């Protein structure tokens, strides 16, 4: 439904 | 589910991908994946970093269990030549 993309 | 490692040199603070996932989030069964390669990740990783590789361990910490936020932490506040082991997606 929701995710989160995070960049590292 | 091959596992290989790959070698991956840091620069401007940068792995050069993205991630998602974690044991609280509804990403596959609560792994860490790899959602992202921009080119500069492509470039450190000499094209064997893909997208859909779940991250076991970064470094000498194993990620199994993690949350999104420890996955994150870990991957971040490390340098120089940064090791991670992998599972093709």
């Amino acid at each position: 439904g929701s995710y989160l993309v995070t960049s590292v | 589910g091959d596992i290989f490692e790959v070698e991956l040199a840091k620069n401007d603070n940068s792995l050069g991908i993205s991630v998602t996932g974690g044991v609280n989030t509804s990403v596959r069964h609560g792994g860490i994946y790899v959602k992202a390669v921009i080119p500069q990740g492509a470039a450190e990783s000499d094209g064997r970093i893909h997208k859909g590789d779940r991250v076991l361990a970064v470094n000498g910490v194993s990620l199994e269990g993690a949350t999104h936020k420890q996955a994150v932490e870990t991957l971040r506040n490390t340098g120089q030549v940064v090791h991670l082991l992998l599972e093709k997606g």
